[PDB]
């Protein structure tokens, strides 16, 4: 249910809205996910 | 939906091309939790016990005792709601704007509506990072003419009940000066049980130009920024020591550490831009659209920041 | 205004020191309690929380009530208030209390007698000695560590 | 002093007449409404509600809010008040309101249908100069203090 | 030198990295809160009235009524755009309240400001309140946050 899945289809606007809640936080995960700090 | 309405389709073709939030650099993964709510407030309870006075002498007979008092605390996070309007170019107006290497009226500014999203979104992004900075909302550089928030909207620099230092205006340039003030503020951190976490230093572009020099007759292989690492490790138990600089903060250094037990961010799911099902409609090629955002929910224990204010005259 | 502050606290409290962690206007009860107390309750008139109360008479209709005040009036003093049902709990001045009070806006071992709105003042027909100096804890409200022993002689 | 009372109630309403049940303080907005009306909302300062309002400016850190004023100041009529937020929602003097707003404690018995009505320093309506309000009905007490009066403002006069 | 946007062309790139104090230009059109309830009408422009007081202006009679700078008594609304290939300036009536920035004389908030011969806003009719300083354009062009709210003695 977000909207990175390609074979997603929002019937609607409130599902659209949940779509793109799930994309922010899909995105903030792989952003925690890949970031590495400097240390030093 | 796609099919119906071109301007879903839009965002969601459009949306991948906004660059994620700089406050993610701040927060550990584990200091940020969702929650579902757009407009109102969340609570939470604390208990507290303390010594009312020197224990009682139990020898031979005693019946007024010396006591232990209780006490509860109420906290609560309060979040907001905002919009903004934002005007743009009809779809079946598009065609007759379109130009060589550009679409839309440069003699009136006027644009596509992906790329006013687009545009809209960053701006919108940018004000709600600096609101997560500085605990404020506001348009102009002084500052002034800020929008009134409700209560218990607190942003990192703006939290009460933190430790507070600031640095003469005639040692503005001393770093030496400045050091003698982060370690007394280092010194008044309280900590407690969570201390061995890693820590994190914010600081304007001015103080990290003057960090980067050599500690000091100046010493070899020894800058003052190793000395601040140093000096942090001392009390967060030798954990990871980040320092970051942000253009939005000036003459400020904050000190916090990155553990979820003592700073939370709760922000709401739909904080984050988000467009709305409205859009005004005219006989001419002139469109509104409009998007909300959701600000609020940082939640932070007392005296477990720093705040290192130098200055300037 | 309230023994529970009505705004809720922004931040989450600190708990990890153990000293001076006392001087709140909620620490209902007193420093030193005993098991052989004698404790009433009364229905509230105002809001005589932490002073010297005195009985209050209407017309009749109900119940007598006890309101702030002091003087040649006193008849105990209040240590902790239920909100809900507006009861105020009384210790009476012929038991000795010893604990926290409001004080009228000092040195260990002054003087002290009720004033007309149950405060504490220094110094007459009441026995009461600060144990401490006043706590600020607003611009306007000041508390005091003070031993209530019964009344004196004139 | 509220939208809707502080203290609650001990009684169920009966929900059986359909004739003068409209005279409430929680009445807001305006009886006739009209799609195309241009609504503002404001910070509140104090409790303008059922009031006229006026801006208010502070030392320059803040925006601007909206206080209970009128006479020369006034700029719009204050119809409905979220108290979560402190947000006042205000109609603008140039565009027509008809509505419950609240009367001076003063004379209300001489309130009458058709009589001219003028808004005071207090944001409270008064029997008359320049704004064009008129009484479409007489005085109804809410409380000993609390007099409401439907009245339709249509702009200023000369 | 007047136009709403600047005939010469710019030298460098703008840096888009700042988010603050960059709506104070004279291409800003419109107002800064605009409901979707507001009535505009476009008209005739004679002269160059953007971004002030018009007031309608008759001519013989072969040639239909047309919109030129002025205030006064003779006020009709205000412009607040203008479209130069057509000559058309969009006015909101004097009736419709109006919040956006407007041309000032060559002042603190809370001012009253009344429209002059030139259309420009000058210190006490009242016809605005001054939200804001002016703001300084040019050396003869200044601007103001004006809320607009018909006409009241």
């Amino acid at each position: 249910a977000s909207l990175l899945d390609s074979n997603f289809v929002p019937i609607n606007f409130t599902e659209f809205v949940q779509a793109i809640s799930n994309t922010y936080k899909q995105r903030r995960i792989q952003f925690y996910e890949n970031l590495k700090r400097h240390k030093r | 939906l796609f099919d119906e309405n071109y301007y879903a389709k839009a965002v969601a073709n459009i949306i991948g091309e906004v660059k994620d939030p700089i406050m993610y650099k701040w927060f550990s993964p584990d200091q940020i939790e969702d929650v579902d709510l757009q407009m109102g407030y969340q609570k939470t309870v604390k208990w507290d016990a303390f010594l009312n006075a020197n224990p009682t002498t139990i020898a031979n007979e005693v019946n007024t005792i010396s006591t232990i008092g209780f006490s509860s605390e109420v906290v609560r996070l309060n979040y907001l709601k905002l919009q903004y309007k934002f005007r743009h170019l009809k779809q079946t107006s598009e065609k007759f704007y379109t130009s060589d290497s550009y679409i839309g009226d440069i003699n009136n500014n006027l644009l596509p509506f992906a790329q006013a999203y687009k545009l809209a979104s960053s701006e919108i992004i940018k004000l709600i990072n600096h609101f997560v900075l500085t605990g404020t909302v506001s348009i102009q550089k002084d500052g002034k003419n800020q929008k009134r928030l409700l209560p218990n909207m607190y942003g990192l620099l703006n939290m009460p009940e933190q430790i507070k230092e600031e640095v003469a205006s005639g040692d503005k340039d001393k770093m030496d000066k400045i050091f003698e003030k982060i370690e007394a503020g280092l010194s008044k951190l309280e900590l407690g049980d969570e201390f061995s976490t890693p820590m994190m230093v914010i600081v304007d572009p001015a103080t990290s130009l003057k960090l980067v020099k050599p500690y000091a007759a100046a010493s070899s292989c020894e800058k003052w920024e190793d000395v601040l690492i140093q000096t942090i490790k001392a009390i967060n138990n030798r954990e990871d020591v980040y320092i970051e600089t942000s253009n939005l903060l000036k003459h400020k250094i904050l000190i916090y550490p990155l553990n979820s037990e003592l700073i939370k961010f709760k922000p709401s799911k739909y904080m984050l831009p988000t467009p709305n099902e409205q859009v005004d409609k005219d006989s001419t090629d002139v469109a509104h659209s409009y998007i909300d955002f959701v600000l609020g929910g940082l939640l932070a224990t007392r005296k477990t920041i720093l705040q290192v204010n130098i200055k300037q005259s | 205004l309230m023994k529970n502050p009505q705004q809720d606290s922004g931040l989450l409290s600190n708990s990890i020191d153990f000293r001076d962690q006392n001087l709140i206007f909620s620490n209902s009860g007193g420093v030193c309690t005993s098991s052989k107390d004698k404790i009433e309750n009364y229905p509230a008139k105002g809001y005589p929380y932490k002073r010297g109360v005195k009985l209050s008479f209407g017309d009749g209709t109900t119940e007598l009530e006890v309101e702030a005040g002091g003087g040649d009036d006193l008849y105990g003093v209040c240590s902790d208030i239920d909100e809900f049902s507006g009861m105020a709990t009384v210790i009476p001045i012929t038991n000795n209390f010893t604990g926290y009070l409001t004080l009228k806006k000092v040195n260990p071992g002054d003087k002290l007698n009720f004033n007309q709105h149950g405060e504490l003042e220094k110094v007459k027909s009441v026995n009461a000695i600060a144990l401490s100096k006043a706590h600020k804890l607003t611009e306007d409200l000041f508390i005091v560590l003070a031993s209530v022993f019964g009344n004196r002689a004139i």
